[PDB]
């Protein structure tokens, strides 16, 4: 329920207790792009194909 | 003579004899099966039936060529067996082969063991080797860029 | 006659007109561009190189009786062009006979006269300057000459006519070739000539002839320099020696051509399956499996055409030589129905551990794969049949016990079972080692460097694309 | 374009990615999923 | 009519496929059948089930008694009453189509139903015919009705009328059911659930009730569960009268994964008894015990499985060989082990997610620019 | 893949604008 940052183990039976980077932003808004470059190539090809 | 890669495209201009008949060829394409998917052993025990001539001459290098290679796999890293292992994985029960690979290969016996090395390098790095190549590629981007207009 | 005699008129009518200034446009647009802007690959000569595989091909057959095609020999049987009293005398030409043609009936071939009326165009003052309008105007009427497919007594008037051209082809290249630069259209024209030429070397003896002479006809080509001669050559120079079902490969393998650097999207598809069935008869199946599917997702640009068909027959046994298999029948075909099920029942046995279906199918479906051109498979896939679990369970598990992979490899023997680990990590199908201590066999690490090290080692080449394509875009740009 | 290489060539509306994963293992799910607990 | 009608196709399925399951079905539509005076579609039912028995001339005689009665009505109101549209003569001869799927074949009923779509204005009266196609092709399931029609709802007649739409909102996804859209736009719109009246465009209600509860749990496993259907109130009124679905629920949202199989299997059993069942059991257990799979080894890096041996059921190779299936299928994303016994899980990370769309995107784009390229410049 | 590949397709559309304007300023020169 993401109330907690942890994991456990069965082998051992331990709780261990870790941090994450929240520095995802500029991957994540890297492909987004990458959805705006499929549509404007999509949109070239059609026009392309329209007239030689 | 481990021309495996000239054996099967040796084997394109024989259309139909190598099923309906021919054991003089489909001995050694039948040998060549066996050593495909794991049987050594099938090799070893039709090595009495050879319907054509001899083959002696030949077949005396081929498995030559393949104790060798298990002699290759077992001069890594599997540190210590006995005699009765070099009779299981290599074979015959006292011939002066034992005596062939002590002088080839190592395999001291010692208190009823033997030994062999550990093969392992020691892997030298510094994973910053490519800084010199990689501020080179940088350089021909921007040259690329630039200069050619 | 008064059913179909009556629907005669219409089959002229139309095609004496369209299909007529198709040549008439594309014939006048190509010396244009072979006059000024002497780089003429940008004009029509491509898409009539598209149509003449398409459309005049379909377009008519038969010379069209009431004067369509079969207007087209007397038509061209009289072509001088030569001094500007003589391009304006035929241009009269070109209305008179168009016009006789259009209304009445003119000199008929009935077949076996179309190569005398290929003589006097030949003849009757003809000119070494529109090297075009005799390449193009004489290759055009082979395809009629060929696709009659009567095959008695015109094979050896294709091989006349085609020796006819070739003559006046081999004359033009040691002709020199001023500013036109006929290889373009030449290439293909070499390549329609000896689709059927290879043919008529089927129905006749042995076509080592044609590779002789192509041998020399490919040494003529690039040593000038390569406008898609190369290109063409070759894999028409590799399709014999790869049909002979002779040794023929260590031939290709230590042919060292491997550059025709530019193919148009059409030759280079075609090209990487010559070589991915190449690099898979020497056992190389990595490097193999990545250039068929490299030619697969090339061009498919087709409608249910076949040869992406046989790409595809292919790329299944490779893989199934490596293990995975991907959906296959999910674009049937009404063709397909045929080919697709000894395949994918083929690698329904693979997956599973049973072997004799793996023989009955072998047994039920090896004419097909006689048709196919494949008997190797039963030699060399019976060594992934044991090797695709062990594949499967190196991927799956993380540290097995070599005496539990026995069972799950139903080997029912933990001594030789070490062998096909083995020989499958000689071979480098799975990366893990073994502990020969106590008889552990684990696998690989964690997930490695792949996250720090790697990636600039795929960002190099998608640099060095992309801006290639920027640079091939703005060199070609301005023509005006 | 002829290449001169083409001589040849819920019913199973999506059936393949589910049969190249399972086959025909006791597809009623009950019989040896649901009836282990015989054994314990 | 056709308002409960769709319970038919529940029979005609339930007794063909399981011959087994042939003893009561038999019983009460054979009987319902010599009711409403259904006499063309049996034919096909009659060569599956029973031989035959004459009560099929003393029903002809009466399907064509009211033929020949509401025929004599029709034409004598097309000769001597002149309104038309949405008149007397529009009833009476759609009274002729409702007369042909009541009782006859499809064919009498579609060329009438095309027939009287081109004479009417009222997009109401339109639409309440496409209501009628839309069924009829549900009964036989006719992929290609449902294809037109649908689309004649959509574009051709809804930009008008209003809340008339939301019968079809419980239709265009049960259409999603029977095909493999079993995923996430079945349960989109079968989640405006307040349509309560049991009707023909209502067909059923505390059925719809447990279908869009079924198909619910794969749409979405964390992403708000809990609010559209746990937290959902109108959707718990009718689920605290169902034991067994409740319980179904709860035990997967609660965490106890011995008591959620016990009510899986009796799902799949349940399962069985269905109409538009060829994309369900098989496909429908396999996903939902590898979706229990990727909570359970979530939170964990390092389970033995024999923790797994009686918190999770029994089985201990069970277990084994399960896992050993889904890992190798390229899905349940963790690593088992023999001896240590220990399953051991792997995920990506930001670096290693972010890179591996990037490398696949960027190919498909980058192949994409080389045909570009290439389709210009000759 | 932000830098190289909108530097490729912008310049990919100065092609078929100048490619459009060649020739339909060609086909209305007669």
């Amino acid at each position: 329920d993401k109330k907690f940052h942890g994991i456990l183990d069965q082998g051992e039976g331990v709780l261990i207790i870790f941090d994450e980077p929240p520095v995802d932003k500029t991957y994540e808004a890297a492909l987004e792009t990458i959805q705006n470059m499929s549509k404007v190539v999509d949109s070239l090809y059609n026009k392309a194909k329209k007239l030689t | 003579q481990n021309r495996v890669a000239e054996f099967h495209t040796e084997l394109e201009r024989l259309p139909a004899k190598d099923i309906q008949t021919n054991v003089y060829i489909k001995h050694p394409v039948s040998l060549e099966q066996y050593l495909m998917e794991g049987s050594y052993n099938k090799v070893f025990l039709a090595k009495g039936n050879i319907p054509a001539e001899s083959y002696t001459f030949f077949i005396d290098i081929l498995l030559d060529t393949i104790r060798d290679e298990i002699a290759g796999c077992i001069e890594k890293a599997y540190e210590k067996i006995l005699f009765t292992e070099a009779t299981r994985i290599l074979f015959f029960n006292t011939p002066k082969k034992m005596t062939d690979y002590a002088k080839k290969r190592g395999w001291v016996l010692g208190p009823n063991n033997y030994y062999s090395f550990a093969s392992q390098q020691q892997k030298p790095e510094d994973t910053t080797i490519p800084s010199t190549e990689l501020a080179k590629q940088v350089i021909e981007y921007a040259r690329q860029l630039e200069m050619i207009v | 006659p008064p059913g179909g005699g009556e629907q005669e008129p219409p089959p002229p009518p139309a095609p004496q007109d369209v299909e007529m200034k198709e040549e008439a446009a594309t014939g006048g647009g190509s010396t244009g561009e072979a006059d000024g802007k002497t780089a003429a690959a940008a004009a029509e000569h491509s898409q009539r190189e598209l149509d003449t595989v398409t459309l005049e091909d379909i377009k008519e057959h038969v010379k069209q009786l009431e004067k369509a095609v079969s207007g087209k020999e007397p038509r061209f049987v009289l072509r001088a062009l030569r001094m500007l009293p003589s391009t304006s005398r035929r241009l009269n030409h070109y209305v008179l006979y168009k016009a006789v043609q259009g209304f009445f009936t003119s000199n008929n071939a009935t077949r076996d006269f179309l190569l005398p009326f290929l003589e006097e165009p030949m003849d009757t003052e003809a000119d070494l300057q529109f090297r075009p309008r005799t390449g193009k105007a004489a290759s055009t009427p082979l395809l009629p000459e060929v696709e009659a497919y009567l095959q008695l007594l015109v094979v050896i008037f294709m091989m006349n006519s085609k020796r006819y051209k070739e003559a006046q082809k081999i004359s033009d290249d040691l002709m020199q070739k001023i500013s036109t630069q006929n290889r373009r259209a030449l290439d293909l024209v070499a390549a329609k000539c000896y689709y059927y030429h290879a043919r008529v070397y089927e129905f006749l003896d042995k076509l080592d002839v044609v590779r002789s002479f192509l041998h020399a006809r490919l040494r003529t080509a690039t040593l000038r320099h390569d406008a898609d001669g190369q290109a063409t050559l070759l894999n028409l120079l590799l399709r014999n020696y790869l049909h002979y079902s002779l040794y023929d490969q260590a031939e290709k393998l230590v042919s060292k051509s491997v550059f025709p650097e530019q193919a148009n999207n059409n030759e280079w598809a075609r090209y990487l399956y010559y070589t991915g069935r190449i690099k898979a008869i020497q056992l190389e199946y990595s490097e193999a499996r990545r250039t068929m599917t490299n030619a697969l997702r090339k061009a498919p640009q087709h409608t249910a055409v076949g040869f992406k068909q046989t790409v595809h027959k292919l790329l299944i046994v490779v893989e199934l030589l490596l293990g995975e298999i991907p959906d296959r029948l999910q674009f049937r075909q009404p063709s397909l129905k045929r080919s697709l099920m000894p395949y994918f029942l083929l690698t329904q046995a693979v997956r599973t551990g049973n072997l004799a279906k793996f023989n009955q199918v072998l047994d039920q479906f090896g004419e097909k794969f006689q048709a196919d051109g494949t008997y190797t498979l039963i030699i060399r896939l019976r060594h992934n049949v044991i090797k695709t679990g062990v594949r499967m369970i190196s991927l799956s598990y993380s540290r097995i016990s070599l005496a539990d992979i026995a069972q799950k490899l139903q080997l029912d023997s933990p001594e030789d079972a070490e062998f096909i680990v083995a020989k499958a990590i000689r071979d480098g199908v799975i990366e893990a080692s073994i502990n020969h201590e106590k008889g552990y066999v684990q696998s690989k690490e964690m997930i490695d460097i792949y996250s720090t090290r790697e990636p600039q080692l795929a960002f190099h080449q998608r640099i060095s694309f992309c801006l290639d394509i920027h640079n091939m875009s703005v060199k070609a740009m301005r023509f005006p | 374009m002829s290449e001169k290489k083409q001589p040849v060539d819920e019913d199973n509306w999506d059936d393949d990615n589910v049969e190249d994963d399972f086959s025909n293992q006791l597809r009623a799910e009950l019989e040896k999923h649901g009836y282990k607990m015989e054994t314990s | 009519p056709k308002n409960p009608d769709l319970r038919i196709a529940q029979l005609r399925f339930l007794l063909s496929l399981p011959e087994h399951r042939g003893d009561a079905a038999v019983r009460d539509e054979l009987m319902a059948a010599v009711r409403d005076n259904n006499m063309a579609p049996y034919y096909e039912a009659l060569c599956k089930s029973l031989d035959w028995q004459i009560d099929v001339d003393l029903l002809n005689k009466m399907k064509k008694a009211n033929e020949d009665e509401l025929k004599r009505l029709d034409e004598e109101l097309e000769d001597a009453e002149k309104n038309l549209g949405e008149s007397e003569i529009r009833d009476a001869m759609m009274a002729k189509a409702e007369y042909l799927c009541r009782i006859g074949d499809k064919e009498g009923a579609l060329t009438a139903f095309r027939k009287t779509y081109d004479k009417t204005v009222a997009l109401g009266h339109r639409l309440d015919i496409v209501f009628y196609l839309l069924r009829i092709g549900l009964f036989y399931m006719d992929n290609d009705l449902i294809t037109r029609n649908t689309e004649k709802a959509k574009s051709l007649i809804e930009e008008g009328g209003d809340w008339d739409r939301r019968n079809r909102l419980k239709v265009y996804q049960g259409l999603y059911c029977v095909a493999i859209r079993d995923f996430k736009q079945a349960a989109e719109l079968f989640l405006d659930t307040v349509s309560t009246f049991t009707s023909y465009e209502l067909m059923d209600y505390k059925t719809f009730v447990t279908y869009t509860v079924y198909v619910s749990m794969i749409a979405l496993e964390r992403p708000d569960l809990r609010e559209k259907v746990i937290k959902g109130a109108e959707i718990l009124e009718v689920l605290h009268s169902l034991p067994a679905v409740r319980q179904y629920l709860f035990s997967l949202y609660e965490c106890r994964y011995s008591v959620f199989f016990q009510s899986l299997a009796v799902v799949e059993q349940e399962m069985k008894k269905d109409w538009l069942f060829a994309p369900h059991y098989r496909y429908y257990v396999r996903e939902m015990r590898i979706h229990a799979y990727s909570q359970l080894l979530e939170s964990y890096r390092s389970l033995t499985l024999g923790y797994m041996a009686e918190a999770f059921g029994v089985g201990v190779e069970f277990i084994d060989q399960e896992l050993s299936r889904f890992i190798a299928a390229g899905r349940l994303h963790c690593k088992i082990d023999k001896v240590n016994e220990i399953v051991e899980t792997n995920r990506p990370d930001s670096k290693n997610w972010q890179y591996q769309e990037t490398i696949k995107k960027g190919d498909l784009l980058l192949n994409r620019v080389q045909k570009l390229s290439r389709v210009i410049n000759m | 893949y932000l830098a190289s590949l909108i530097r490729s397709v912008v310049a990919l559309h100065n092609l078929i604008n100048n490619k459009i304007a060649n020739r339909d300023a060609e086909k209305k020169e007669g």
